[PDB]
């Protein structure tokens, strides 16, 4: 089966293409609607593998380079391997001499086509976990907060290096270890300031220091200190915000790693409980009559403050990124923090952005552990300054990838001309990445083709590692096997990188021509994979390799992707953020959330997401990606009526059952979703309802067939 | 044959010592400041508080212009009162505030003529008719006395305070209580030279000593803490910590305090917090290996704090040497001689930098004073240093080459002086004058942006300002001169005061009165901060010769008008300037107007400052100092010995002698000295067993080193700077730095040299 070939491939290699068999010309792959694309896991969870103890053999070529695998001819008998790139023939290390057909080289098994090295840096550098915390809130807030890191700082390893800085009015870089006396370094929080100021400011080396220090050495001080940090103390006036010089403090933290451990793994984590008010990094104005941007502010061009204060995020990110540190972003507040104009900082390198509305819920708490799981030997889920390079077979050109990741803009034989996205380059950094981290690489064309994945980071205690995946798929004449290509098609995955695609768009100079270019393409594809008789709109019908495809872009061109002007700029940063971050299966929820029903006829099976599927003696529950909603059908009545009572027992477990099944998601899902509990006519139903020239306008999904199916056959 | 100083002194202490002095008379002329004397005010202004260089005026301009003699008063408007003497009083005139006159804004004085059954009084000063407030008013006697003008003092004396309304006050509210910063060099110097923990070791036992007035139980007196080598570290002593915070600042460039609350707190409140830090910074910087330090921010940013805590206050900056790191204020090594007939010398003794004058200016408009300890090593730039201090009215202490076995008590006694010092804040002092004349020049550690108005940031017992009078129209010999200084100032309890001296002066057409009722040693005060204040404008050989010229045209002037027919062959003086040539030789001999062998630019820099805040008491002893013979000194029956000329022909082999000018005290020891006194004092037996180099106070011997270290006592008494002592043996010993303080010696020229080059020019008139 081609549905058993995408979840074997996907289990063993992390990658799911869009086409699995490839045309064999560059023209015909033109034509058809969706490129040559894959969603790329490079971390992928896979505990049956072994991690290898030595250094992988490459090929000769200088400009091929690529890792043996076993697509690669043996000849056991000359000691000899023929790379399957570039043709080169290469000799094998000494230490392989014993190698023979029947006991091979685990990288030579085609079960290992996805493995992992472990490399001999020479170096193990400890993790380096720096703190930067608001102090502009309710002491509620900050005491949660000061709770909350003081449980990461538990989990840390004994060797990790801790730092704290705070902001306010001032900021303020802390030296901890110094024990009698507590001091700091102090800076205006409205002057900007480079890493070589900060460094001779400082009085630090060029290239443990004063300000970060082991946790195991420094516990007891950091945690007496964490205890003993109170509220910014400068009083705010009525009609007034705080004074919260975020830009400054985060670029003061930036630059506070940039001098002392450059080129290293290490965590800035940038806990801000509101908008940044004291520029660079200027959010908002510092009077409250001003209202945060709004889309139809910063639309009508009247959001003064955006446009510089993301430029100064913005060359922040790409300083961390070149650095090669992560950037995490903890924002709770009962309004906007200025995520939109920080995106950059979580976006480009690795870092996570968590939103929230107070660091004194239960959202917040569990959402901020979930960061440090750790994996079956007591190591967390991070990985740091990852490298990933890709090589092609000759006929094919990389476009350019989508996802958490920066351009190394290293050219050479697999680059294309005409690049996508982050493109121009066949290296990406990946500065903080996880099991889930996926990308999207781009493919052009120009008996089987390659493609190999080789990423290099630095695992959690301190061992370098090689992550290697190679992949095959067929190549196929489209002018005698269309076929045979349209059989290997992933819907799916299609439909996740072409909403990729999509959203890249949006982010760019490119407006609502995103909907006209998307249904374009739409169009384009049943008009050619489409069975109909020309101008026969009834006619026409689906493979069931397609049908779903359609419906796709219809919960797509509705979603909050791309219909902004309904949440606030901060939450289509947040939501944006954690797409292009997903691997296919969280991807897919977000745009078609997945809706459940329970009832007494029969167990819980999921249903189409339409008004239809709103019955009155029916439970539903709603998936999307950030937000869990269960629906008490117009049962809202035996509810409310107390049927506790011992004789409906079943009953009991009816209104039970969805619930059991929420608090499991409640704990797996990373970015823990927010809960609603409504029912048919509560005034949070709201939020299912909603959920329930260019193409078409917000109608059904019927319509949107019809419109679609008449325009396919003309 | 001249009468020596001495002659002249003792003269008048004989005549004039031990005997009331009550300033009830016009143009009364006070004793000597050199004559212990005790001085009922009476309706005048004390001589303690205020001296002229003439107490009757010329009446005219032209005849001013004739005799050439400057016209002007030495305020020390908060001198210390003796303890037998009657201290001020303080009136309270309503909500209304202090009655003044509507045109001349005198405050009411005894100069207020009262007419018409009271209900107007005509003002002294301009002559203008003013109605006296209902709540005021008071029937007048035959002669037209108020009935209550010996009950309300502001009738009766020359000198009282009167109580500010809020319409004398910053944004007219209530101001609040200064407070004091002490902020602390840390460089390697500072460090090595165990100065550190001294003044933090010692300071704990100080603050206690922090000025309180007896109407309140704890100083109302708030305390902040600072140390520096570059950077700045700020300091939290809030009363609820267990432990002082640190906040180091590092933008020089632009500088900040960090904090507000928890500086600047109340030391009673937070006294364990505080010793607390006081314990450990001599610890912290140990091990400190910079030298490059910064000073200009250091000001301002306790400038910027006291702005912060909206109240005025004064810097105890305790600094090391030449600050050399990057930031304003930088100062380079700047030493090169240029000083003689250059025409531009006036360079080395003015700021480098343009920052300084306009910080100065910063710490003025805000009521922040700097005082500033210097334990130099090398050239310093006191020119640069000093003028914040000066400007502000502060105080500067220098203690060239520092050695803690030394210096030590030193430096203490003039930090524990300082603190004690009875201080008002935020002061400007203003010089209102009767019909005729006008105060148009001042001279002190001051700072003036309008032509009438004296801003004193601070102002302490021992600051005294001098202040010239031009004429403006013709004086009455009926009615005088009369003068009212005034000084707004806020105290140490954050209460608005004003403080009142008035003084009548007598005026005549006829030039005998003049010179009749001169005084020398404040001529002199005049002359030299006169000198002084133009060293910074033109060449030094074109202030002196309008000194001499100057002092040449008032004798000959006295010559050719007054003196009763006389042989030309003789140089004719009166008896209020019998002295004024000696003096005012001294003056063309002090280094301050001499030349560049053998003394440092930041001694002529520091001397230059410290002369232009002194009291007539004060420039009088600094110029001729005090010879006193301690071989001949009775024992056990012992008042101040006689002073002796100052020269060396007044010393001998076998003699011990005291010289002593307010800030040293040389123990001087000829060669054949007695054995017998060296062994009573120094407790060696010979006079080569002793070593210049130890000159640290000695004890032992009971009969004679308590009477010579009783009469070291009563000598520094009323001095305000506690002097460096220093021993000389006689002959080929440290005794060239001693002898430039002989001033009656040639070094310049002589004594009898400047006489006969005065009577040179007294003929060249003719
Ligand atoms: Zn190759
Ligand atoms: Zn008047």
């Amino acid at each position: 089966t081609y549905l058993e070939f995408i979840q074997q491939n996907e289990e063993r290699d992390g990658v799911r293409f869009s086409w699995n068999v490839w045309p064999s010309s560059r023209l015909e792959a033109t034509r058809m609607v969706v490129p040559v694309a894959a969603l790329f896991t490079p971390l992928k969870e896979r505990p049956d593998l072994p991690p290898i103890q030595y250094e992988p053999v490459l090929c000769s070529r200088t400009t091929c380079r690529a890792v043996l695998n076993p697509l690669c001819q043996v000849d056991y008998r000359a000691k000899l391997w023929a790379c399957n790139f570039c043709y080169q023939r290469n000799q094998f290390p000494p230490s392989y001499a014993g190698i023979s057909e029947l006991n091979q080289p685990a990288e030579l098994l085609p079960q290992f086509s996805s493995i992992e090295y472990v490399v001999l840096r020479g170096p193990q550098m400890p993790l380096i976990f720096l703190y930067v915390v608001d102090t502009c809130m309710e002491d509620e807030d900050l005491q949660a907060l000061k709770e909350s890191m003081q449980m990461s700082l538990s989990l840390l390893p004994p060797t990790a290096l801790v730092g704290l800085i705070t902001f306010g009015r001032m900021v303020q870089v802390h030296e901890l270890g110094c024990e009698g006396i507590s001091k700091s370094y102090v800076f205006r929080g409205t002057k900007d300031l480079s890493a070589k100021q900060l460094q001779e400011m400082l009085g630090l080396s060029k290239v443990s220091n004063r300000f970060l220090q082991p946790v195991q050495k420094i516990d007891m001080n950091l945690t007496d200190l964490l205890g003993e940090l109170q509220r910014d103390p400068w009083p705010v006036p009525q009609g007034k915000r705080p004074l919260r010089s975020s830009g400054v403090a985060l670029s003061i933290a930036v630059g506070l790693l940039e001098c002392t451990f450059p080129n290293t793994g290490a965590r800035i984590m940038m806990f801000i409980g509101g908008p940044a008010t004291q520029g660079p990094g200027m959010v908002v104005g510092d009077e409250l009559k001003t209202p945060i941007r709004s889309w139809h502010d910063i639309d009508k061009d009247n959001a003064k403050y955006v446009k510089k204060g993301t430029k100064h995020f913005e060359a922040l990110a790409n300083r961390a990124a070149t650095t090669g540190h992560v950037i995490d972003i903890y924002a709770c507040a009962l309004d906007q923090t200025g995520l939109l104009e920080m995106k950059c900082c979580p976006n480009l390198t690795g870092g996570y952005m968590v939103m929230g509305d107070s660091f004194n819920t239960s959202l917040f708490k569990q959402t901020f552990q979930r960061v440090f799981t750790k994996d079956m030997h007591g190591q967390f889920k991070m990985g740091f300054g990852g490298t990933l390079e890709i090589k092609t077979s000759r006929e094919i050109k990389i476009s350019g990838a989508i996802g958490p990741c920066v351009s190394l803009n290293s050219k050479g034989p697999c680059v294309s001309e005409n690049e996508i996205g982050t493109g121009g380059t066949c290296q990406w950094k990946i500065c903080g990445l996880s099991p889930t981290t996926t990308l999207a690489i781009y493919f052009e064309v120009v008996g089987r083709g390659a493609i190999q994945f080789v990423t290099q980071y630095q695992h959690s205690s301190g061992q370098r590692r090689i992550r290697v995946t190679t992949i095959a798929r067929n190549w196929a004449d489209a002018q005698t096997q269309i076929q045979n290509i349209a059989a290997s098609f992933d819907q799916e995955a299609a439909a996740i990188l072409m909403a990729r695609l999509a959203i890249y768009r949006a982010e760019t100079e490119e407006g609502p021509d995103v909907l006209r270019w998307l249904d374009r393409q739409l169009i384009r594809l049943c008009q050619k994979f489409g069975e109909y008789h020309k101008d026969d709109p009834s006619s026409f019908r689906f493979s069931e390799t397609f049908s779903l495809y359609p419906q796709f872009m219809f919960h797509l061109r509705r979603s909050s992707f791309l219909q902004v002007f309904n949440n606030s700029p901060d939450e289509s940063s947040y939501y944006r953020h954690h797409f292009m971050r997903q691997d296919l299966t969280q991807s897919l929820i977000m745009i078609q959330p997945i809706l459940y029903a329970y009832s007494f006829s029969g167990p819980p099976e999921p249903v189409l997401l339409d008004s239809s599927s709103i019955l009155a003696d029916r439970i539903l529950l709603m998936d999307t990606f950030f937000q869990i909603l269960i629906y008490h059908g117009e049962i809202a009545q035996w509810r409310k009526s107390g049927y506790d009572m011992p004789e409906y027992e079943n009953f009991r477990h009816l209104l039970q059952a969805p619930v059991d099944d929420a608090q499991e998601i409640l704990h797996s899902r990373f970015p823990m979703p927010r809960y609603i509990d409504t029912e048919h006519g509560g005034s949070q139903a709201r939020f299912l309802l909603s959920k329930v020239p260019i193409l078409t306008d917000d109608v059904s999904l019927q319509v949107f067939m019809d419109h679609l199916k008449k325009l396919a056959v003309s | 044959a001249m009468g020596s100083p001495i002659q002249v002194i003792e003269n008048d202490r004989a005549s004039r010592g031990g005997q009331v002095y009550a300033t009830n008379t016009r143009g009364q002329i006070p004793p000597l400041v050199t004559t212990d004397c005790m001085i009922q005010d009476q309706g005048n202004a004390s001589p303690r508080f205020i001296r002229c260089t003439t107490y009757c005026f010329p009446c005219t301009s032209d005849m001013a212009k004739q005799a050439q003699i400057p016209l002007a008063a030495v305020i020390k408007p908060f001198a210390t009162i003796p303890s037998n003497e009657s201290p001020l009083y303080l009136v309270n005139h309503g909500e209304s505030g202090p009655v003044r006159c509507n045109r001349c804004k005198a405050y009411m004085c005894p100069f207020m003529q009262f007419i018409e059954g009271g209900r107007r009084y005509q003002c002294g000063f301009c002559n203008c008719v003013n109605d006296v407030p209902p709540f005021y008013f008071q029937h007048l006697d035959h002669i037209g006395r108020r009935l209550d003008h010996y009950e309300k003092p502001e009738l009766s004396l020359g000198s009282y305070e009167y109580v500010a309304t809020l319409d004398y006050c910053r944004k007219s509210k209530p101001p609040n209580p200064p407070a004091f910063i002490f902020m602390i060099d840390v460089s390697y110097s500072n460090i090595k030279n165990g100065l550190v923990k001294l003044i933090c070791e010692e300071l704990k036992t100080m603050l206690e000593k922090i000025p309180k007035e007896e109407q309140e139980e704890t100083s109302a007196i708030r305390v902040g803490f600072i140390t520096y080598n570059k950077v700045l570290h700020f300091f939290n002593v809030k009363s609820n910590l267990a432990q002082p915070q640190m906040m180091v600042v590092t933008d020089v460039g632009e500088v900040f305090v960090p904090l507000l609350d928890g500086f600047l707190v109340n030391y009673q409140e937070s006294q364990s917090v505080i010793h607390n830090l006081l314990d450990q910074i001599p610890d912290m910087f140990a091990d400190s290996n910079e030298n490059e330090t910064v000073f200009a921010p250091v000001i301002q940013a306790g400038m910027e704090a006291l702005k912060a805590a909206d109240c005025p206050g004064k810097l105890f900056i305790f600094h090391s040497s030449l600050p050399t790191a990057e930031a304003p204020g930088k100062l380079k090594n700047r030493d090169d001689k240029k000083l003689v007939n250059t025409d531009k010398e006036k360079i080395l003794f003015q700021p480098q930098t343009n920052v300084y004058d306009s910080l100065a200016k910063d710490c003025v408009a805000h009521g922040c004073s700097v005082t500033l300890f210097l334990f130099p090593s090398q050239y310093v730039d006191v020119a640069s240093l000093g003028l914040v201090p000066q400007l502000t009215g502060g105080t500067l202490y220098k203690y060239n080459n520092f050695q803690m076995h030394l210096d030590r008590q030193q430096f203490l006694n003039d930090l524990r002086n300082d603190i004690e010092k009875k201080i008002g804040f935020d002061a400007i002092m203003r010089v209102r004058t009767s019909t005729g004349f006008r105060a148009t020049d001042f001279f002190g550690g001051i700072l003036m942006n309008n032509t009438t108005d004296v801003e004193m940031a601070a102002i302490d017992c021992d600051k005294a300002v001098t202040v010239e009078f031009k004429h403006d129209d013709k004086l009455s010999e009926d009615s005088g001169a009369l003068i009212q200084c005034a000084v707004l100032y806020t105290t140490i309890s954050g209460q608005r005061r004003l403080r009142i001296h008035n003084l009548g002066l007598n005026c005549s057409s006829q030039l005998a009165d003049l010179y009749k009722s001169c005084e020398t040693d404040a001529l002199i005060n005049f002359f030299a901060k006169s000198a002084f204040k133009a060293v910074l404008h033109q060449p030094l050989k074109v202030i002196r010769e309008i000194l001499v010229n100057q002092t040449a045209h008032m004798l000959a002037c006295y010559r050719k008008n007054c003196a009763s027919p006389s042989a030309a062959s003789q140089l004719i003086l009166p008896d209020s300037m019998k002295v004024l040539p000696v003096y005012m030789n001294c003056l063309l001999k002090n280094c301050v107007l001499l030349s560049r062998p053998e003394i440092s630019t930041d001694e002529r820099a520091y001397q230059r400052q410290l002369v232009m805040t002194m009291g007539v008491a004060d420039s009088q002893l600094f110029f001729y100092p005090q010879l006193l013979p301690i071989h001949t000194l009775d024992v056990k029956s012992t008042m101040l010995p006689a002073a002796v000329r100052c020269s060396e022909s007044r010393l001998s082999e076998e003699g011990i002698f005291l010289l002593a000018n307010g800030l040293h005290m040389f123990l001087w020891l000829g060669v054949s000295s007695p054995p017998e006194l060296i062994q009573g004092i120094f407790n060696v037996p010979s006079f080569a067993h002793i070593n210049t180099d130890m000159t640290l106070l000695p004890e032992v011997g009971n009969p004679y080193s308590q009477q010579l270290r009783m009469i070291m006592g009563i000598i520094q008494q009323k001095r305000p700077y506690s002097m460096k002592l220093t021993i000389v043996k006689q002959r080929e010993q440290p005794e060239m730095v001693f002898r430039q303080f002989l001033v009656e010696d040639k070094g310049g020229s002589s004594y009898v040299d400047f006489l006969c080059c005065v009577h040179k020019e007294i003929c060249q008139l003719l």
